[PDB]
């Protein structure tokens, strides 16, 4: 059942015809569903009356059938305007868009044909192992108050560290780690250390 | 032959009566029709009597059963199923016609006759009765007696009654009085003869434009009522309203005239009944789709049945054919409908077959169907915070899959060869 | 508009036409114009309704029956006195005749807070005619006030004779004679789609006149 | 009976009637789960709402309502009112002018509760863990840091957020307090929501008032017509019945299906919203 | 041929709207297509089917 999406566009079109098919065995208030045994039976004038029943319901099993195939039609365009948008955005270069190439952080997708619909390999970065680290917003060093360029700061209950906050890879909090703004009278959290 | 796991609607169920009930105003009193059939001597077409038929009982099959009549054609209902069938007021109209006018008394006629002194509405709906009275009311010498009006300024509404004697001028001039230039007598005297060929023989015509479930009935049929019995799905019959469904007693306010309260849909969900002049509540028996729940075959045989719609204390209280689960003992009434074999359990565990309104059923183990409340997830407290981070130290690469519909099968159909196969 | 007649000498008491029914709302004492006359004759030639409605019961007459030119008791009563016996000048033939149960309007002399809008809608149709009542207690005596309520049906009969015409039926020499203080309206019916607001308790308490104005038109269209 | 056998001679339409309104039902329940079973965990907040100053209180749920929806899912609730009947607080048969016709409403896989515990357990890991748990397990981070970096997401140096952290709190705490006003005020705010429900309501309504069309019939009432004729000219006036019926009937699946349309575009575009907008920062214009 | 896409939208909805009005010069069955022609032809009983 992993192509089930694509199964049931093919189950749903064949059944439409069948139902169609089936439709030319219906009466419809005539003598009989087989054209040709009516005309075989009758003549001319009350022929018309048992051929008009039959095209009154024969046109209204095909108007049913287009209508349907109408509606269809649009659900397979919305589907098909997605799948050239994920081609687009997720296969010509990287997407920032959440879970729309695939859950996590995406990295790249590669496309796979199948019948009558395309499937996309979508492939991510998922954090695995986490930990749990004690944090502060800034560093108080000499009266001026450190933020990182771009990172987190840690503590692993002794000492402070940047890190990317997306991998642990600790660094010593520097003054290239880092930059200033202010003192340290504003900053909710701030705690002392040292910026070497 | 092979069903996959989920649930499917089957056939409707519902709620059959239990029995018939009749509810007709008691009366005893036959309706004249004797004074208007074997009456002495009939009016003329433009002399055309009404005399009304009301507070009285018609037994209509003995009027139909009798070969006299040459003639017994009803337009808006069957003369069988008067017998049973509860009128507001009949009119019966008593005439002598010529023979060959006896088409032309049809509804959606037209001529002399039919423009002059007797109109048929486009819409009627009665009995028409005629038979051959040439030897009761037809002299040698010309019984004369019988004239009609040949001469009028304008054609005349249906059921409308003419008997000034004007005299009309088609020719302009108008006289009166004596005849003369273009103007004449309008009223002219048949040459009812016995020697008279058929068609020219006077015929003794009787029609009944009886109106139809439109008001308090007064006029029905010889058919005795039965017992009312109400708070049971019933078949019942007020004056000819027949219909299904479960009767109780309402606070309703009908007027002293009203008899029936229709609904949004044109059908009547309050009654008053004729023999006591209570008002009762009309409601169509329960019904509801019945889903049956199943695994996949090859997985397994067992089935749980879903009445959708109706609470279950009605299911033991049929359309759907097999009240063999009714022994029940695991009976569960859900808030879509009642549930039959399958386990209440008050474990919650993912969906696996939807339900509705949060209950889902599975097929689990010593094998069994059950239900539950289904989970939305696992429970989980974030160890937030104001100080505490969380960092991965390590990752894993991922690769999912989609699936997307692209296209569908291109189909082209030929009009004329689906509708009209080579002919 | 509806036209305004004088119940006196003065008899302003004609042969109005019936065009698909009529509104006779009045208030007075005495009932004054107690019975009418519906038919196509009204001269004993074609069974004319003679419906009284007195102070005993509405007397369904319809009889060919004779209507002189002026078919009235002439009692000038208070002026209770009799002048003439013309209210029923003779039953040459009949067709039909029917009684109902000895109801009494309020004609009883009071004027008070009066009391006495006893607005009737006369329907003949389809062979029947309908005498659509409402005992309505208002408050001012000049011409006919502001307010609304449904009138209750009243009678119904499978007459099925055929109408074209009306007049109405007085019960009441020329010198120094005191005008009535008694009127009438005449109503006229035609074919209007009304938005009818029933209430919890099947009272109709409000209605719209579909043709009144656009925003009466808008009522009706969206059904609110 | 005599209707039904009649009906049988026009095929297989009542079943494709049934299969079309099956469907829309089913992609009613597929609907919900794409925008709200967006999260596999039910995350719940922490008991201590140290959140920077921040307060979700009105967004949170309220443990002492029996349905655990928070104060504003609260008025939202009561602004959207229904228009026939019960569809929802029914203890009881759907008790509607519809079930008399052999129409029913089906009750919604997912319950409301159950819809306020997707939207709390979303609104929970986005307050306590930022837009990590919409990528994998909830993270967990100060709610102050996770502003500095939305603040960075934008183009803003996070000493700005950190510096002007009380302003900016009370700037959302003061926010959403206007957003419960409007709520409570005005009434039009859901004017979206109420058209849905007042577009099924009208379609079901004509398609029950079209029961009493006589299309040409002598009269409207089935039983009317078998009670006064028989057999062989009953079936010429219930033929016009069942012509006009089911083209009744098809012109109310038609509009469903074409409505469906668009609120499962609706719903398309509400679940990208949830992925991009709640469970990440977008920088979508 | 650059703005197709707004051009088809156009042709379809005249178009659409050309068939309407074309439909109504067809007989479906009736003696003529024309509405006032059966009235003048023929009574109410008859014009009605
Ligand atoms: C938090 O991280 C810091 C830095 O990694 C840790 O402090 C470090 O502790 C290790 C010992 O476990 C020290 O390594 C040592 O190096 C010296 C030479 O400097 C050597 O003589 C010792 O024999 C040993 O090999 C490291 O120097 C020291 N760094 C500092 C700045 O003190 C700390 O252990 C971590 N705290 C926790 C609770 O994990
Ligand atoms: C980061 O900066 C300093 C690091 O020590 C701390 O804040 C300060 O704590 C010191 C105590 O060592 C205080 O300095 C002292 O002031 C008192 C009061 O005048 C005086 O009696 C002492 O002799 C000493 O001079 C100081 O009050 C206190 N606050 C400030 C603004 O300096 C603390 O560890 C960290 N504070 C922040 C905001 O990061
Ligand atoms: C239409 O019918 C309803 C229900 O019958 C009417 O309801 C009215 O409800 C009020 C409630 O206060 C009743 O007043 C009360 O009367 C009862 C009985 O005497 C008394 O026990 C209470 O203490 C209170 O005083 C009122 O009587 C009742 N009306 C009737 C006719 O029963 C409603 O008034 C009616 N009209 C409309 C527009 O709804
Ligand atoms: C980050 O996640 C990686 C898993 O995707 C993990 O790689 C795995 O490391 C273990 C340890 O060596 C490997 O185990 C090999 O070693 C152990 C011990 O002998 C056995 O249990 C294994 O059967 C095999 O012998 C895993 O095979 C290896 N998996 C892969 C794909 O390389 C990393 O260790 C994780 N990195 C950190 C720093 O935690
Ligand atoms: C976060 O915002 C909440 C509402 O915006 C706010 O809740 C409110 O807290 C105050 C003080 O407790 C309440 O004030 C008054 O309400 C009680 C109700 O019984 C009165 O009896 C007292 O006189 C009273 O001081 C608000 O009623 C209350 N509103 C609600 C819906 O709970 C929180 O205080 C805010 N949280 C923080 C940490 O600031
Ligand atoms: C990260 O922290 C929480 C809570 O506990 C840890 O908290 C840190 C702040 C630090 O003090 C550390 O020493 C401490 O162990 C953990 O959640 C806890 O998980 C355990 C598992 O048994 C439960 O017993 C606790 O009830 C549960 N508390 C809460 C609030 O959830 C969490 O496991 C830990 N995560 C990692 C990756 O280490
Ligand atoms: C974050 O939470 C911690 C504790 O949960 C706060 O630290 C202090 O904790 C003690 C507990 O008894 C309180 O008495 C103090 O009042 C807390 N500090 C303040 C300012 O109230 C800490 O303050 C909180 N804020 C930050 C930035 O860490
Ligand atoms: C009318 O007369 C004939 C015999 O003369 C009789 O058979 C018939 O029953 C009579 N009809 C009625 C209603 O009496
Ligand atoms: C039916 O019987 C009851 C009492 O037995 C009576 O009140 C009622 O009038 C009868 N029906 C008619 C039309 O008279
Ligand atoms: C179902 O079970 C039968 C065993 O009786 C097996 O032959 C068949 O392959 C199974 N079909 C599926 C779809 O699993
Ligand atoms: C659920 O738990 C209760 C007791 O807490 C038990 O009695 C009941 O049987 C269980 N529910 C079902 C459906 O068995
Ligand atoms: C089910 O309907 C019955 C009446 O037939 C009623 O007694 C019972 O309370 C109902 N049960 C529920 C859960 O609605």
């Amino acid at each position: 059942s992993a192509l089930g999406k694509l199964q049931d566009v093919v189950n749903q079109n064949a059944q439409a015809l069948n139902t169609l098919v089936k439709q030319l065995s219906s009466n419809f208030g005539a003598i009989s569903s087989v054209l040709n045994d009516i005309l075989s039976r009758l003549d001319p004038p009350e022929a018309e009356v048992q051929i008009d029943r039959l095209i009154t319901g024969r046109l209204q099993s095909l108007q049913t059938y287009v209508t349907q195939q109408l509606i269809r039609a649009a659900e397979i365009r919305a589907s098909a305007n997605l799948a050239a948008t994920k081609m687009s955005e997720c296969v010509l270069g990287q997407s920032k868009r959440v879970d729309f190439c695939g859950k996590g952080y995406h990295l790249m997708s590669f496309p796979q044909s199948a019948p009558h619909g395309v499937v996309f390999l979508h492939v991510t970065y998922v954090p695995a192992q986490e930990k749990n680290f004690t944090t502060a917003p800034a560093i108080c060093h000499d009266g001026k108050a450190h933020f990182p360029r771009e990172g987190v700061f840690v503590s692993n209950g002794t000492h402070w560290f940047v890190t990317q906050r997306n991998f642990y890879e600790p660094q010593i909090i520097t003054t290239d780690n880092t930059f200033v703004s202010g003192n340290c009278d504003v900053v909710i959290g701030i705690v002392n250390n040292t910026v070497y | 032959f092979t069903v996959e796991k989920g649930i499917y609607q089957t056939s409707n169920f519902r709620v059959q009566p239990t029995e018939s009930i009749v509810r007709f105003p008691n009366i005893t009193n036959l309706c004249p029709f004797g004074e208007v059939f074997n009456a002495t001597r009939f009016a003329s077409v433009y002399a055309w009597n009404r005399k009304r038929i009301s507070n009285c009982v018609a037994d209509y099959s003995v009027l139909y059963n009798s070969a006299s009549f040459s003639t017994f054609k009803c337009y808006g209902v069957s003369p069988t199923k008067l017998n049973d069938l509860c009128f507001t007021n009949v009119y019966a109209d008593s005439f002598v016609i010529r023979g060959d006018e006896v088409r032309q008394i049809a509804p959606g006629q037209t001529g002399k006759i039919a423009d002059y002194n007797y109109k048929l509405p486009d819409d009627f709906t009665g009995c028409v009765i005629a038979w051959n009275s040439n030897n009761l009311d037809s002299k040698v010498g010309g019984n004369y007696n019988y004239l009609y009006r040949l001469f009028r300024k304008s054609n005349l509404k249906p059921f409308e009654r003419d008997i000034s004697t004007e005299i009309y001028q088609a020719g302009s001039t108008p006289c009166n009085g004596v005849e003369g230039f273009n103007c004449y007598f309008p009223l002219q005297s048949y040459g009812f003869q016995p020697t008279n060929g058929v068609g020219y023989q006077p015929y003794r015509v009787v029609v009944l434009s009886f109106e139809l479930l439109h008001a308090p009935a007064t006029v029905c049929g010889p058919k005795k009522s039965t017992n009312l019995v109400k708070n049971k799905c019933v078949n019942f019959n007020f004056n000819g309203l027949t219909g299904t469904g479960v009767l109780t007693e309402s606070n309703k306010k009908f007027l002293p005239f009203q008899q029936f309260g229709r609904d949004i849909a044109d059908t009547t969900d309050a009654v008053r009944d004729p023999q006591t002049l209570e008002i009762l509540d009309i409601t169509p028996c329960s019904f509801g789709g019945v889903s049956v729940i199943t695994p996949g075959t090859n997985t397994s045989n067992q089935v749980a049945v879903l009445y959708q719609g109706v609470n279950c204390t009605e299911v033991p209280v049929l359309t759907p054919t097999w009240r063999v689960y009714s022994t029940g003992s695991n009976v569960f009434q859900t808030r879509a409908g009642c549930l039959i074999g399958a386990e209440h359990v008050n474990n919650s565990y993912e969906c696996d077959i939807p339900i509705g309104a949060g209950i889902c059923a599975s097929y689990q183990t010593s094998q069994s169907i059950i239900a539950y409340t289904m989970s939305l997830g696992a429970e989980n407290s974030v160890a937030y915070s104001n100080n505490s981070i969380a960092i991965p130290t390590n990752f894993t690469i991922s690769v999912t899959t989609e699936i997307l519909p692209v296209s569908m099968t291109k189909t082209s159909v030929d009009c004329t060869m689906y509708i009209c196969g080579d002919s | 508009n509806v036209t305004w007649f004088h119940a006196i000498k003065r008899f302003d008491n004609p042969v109005l036409p019936f065009n698909d029914g009529v509104y006779f709302a009045s208030t007075e004492k005495s009932n004054i114009i107690r019975g009418w006359i519906f038919g196509t004759t009204l001269d004993s030639k074609t069974q004319s309704l003679l419906i009284v409605n007195n102070a005993t019961n509405v007397v369904i007459k319809v009889c060919e029956f004779q209507f002189c030119n002026d078919p009235f008791l002439g009692v000038y009563y208070h002026k209770w006195m009799e002048s003439e016996f013309r209210v029923y000048s003779s039953a040459n033939n009949c067709t039909f005749e029917y009684v109902s149960q000895p109801f009494l309007m309020d004609l009883e002399g009071k004027q008070g807070n009066f009391k006495n809008l006893r607005e009737f809608v006369f329907k003949n149709i389809d062979g029947y005619f309908k005498i659509y009542s409402k005992h309505t207690p208002i408050n001012l005596v000049r011409d006919l006030p502001q307010g609304f309520s449904a009138l209750e049906p009243l009678v119904d009969l499978p007459i099925g004779i055929n109408i074209t015409r009306f007049q109405t039926l007085l019960a009441l020499s020329s010198s120094g004679w005191t005008a009535g203080a008694a009127a009438y309206y005449v109503g006229y019916l035609q074919p209007r789609t009304f938005l009818l607001k029933y209430n919890e308790n099947g009272t109709i308490t409000d209605a719209v006149d579909c043709a009144l104005d656009p925003l009466s038109e808008t009522k009706c269209t969206l059904k609110s | 009976t005599e209707c039904s056998n009649l009906l049988l001679q026009y095929g297989s339409f009542c079943t494709q009637l049934n299969r079309a309104l099956t469907g829309i039902a089913v992609e009613q329940d597929k609907n919900t789960q794409e925008v709200f079973a967006q999260v596999k965990q039910i995350y719940k907040t922490p008991p201590i709402k140290d959140f920077g100053g921040f307060n979700f209180s009105q967004i949170l749920p309220d443990p002492s309502k029996p349905s655990k929806r928070s104060f504003i899912e609260d008025l939202l609730f009561n602004k959207v009112t229904l228009a026939d009947a019960g569809f929802d607080i029914a203890a009881r048969d759907l008790i509607c002018a519809q079930k008399f016709n052999g129409l029913t409403v089906l009750p919604p896989l997912l319950t409301d509760e159950m819809i306020a515990q997707y939207t709390s357990a979303l609104l929970a890991g986005t307050i306590t863990s930022g837009w990590t748990f919409g990528a994998g397990a909830a993270l967990q981070i100060p709610f102050a840091m996770q502003m500095a970096y939305r603040f960075n997401g934008i183009g803003v140096t996070q000493n700005v957020l950190y510096e002007n952290q009380k302003l900016i709190a009370n700037q959302f705490n003061s926010a959403i307090g206007k957003i419960q006003d409007s709520l409570s005020s005005t009434a039009s705010a859901l004017g979206k929501l109420q058209d849905v429900v007042n577009q099924n309501a009208q379609a079901l309504n004509t398609l029950v008032k079209q029961l009493s069309s006589n299309f040409g019939a002598i009269s409207s009432v089935l039983n009317d017509i078998l009670s006064r004729l028989d057999p062989p000219e009953a079936e010429v006036q219930i033929d016009r019945l069942i012509t006009g019926r089911l083209q009744s009937l098809q012109t109310y699946v038609t509009q469903q299906l074409i409505r469906a349309a668009e609120i499962r575009a609706s719903a398309n575009l509400a679940a990208t919203k949830m992925s991009e907008c709640v469970l990440g920062q977008s920088k979508r214009v």
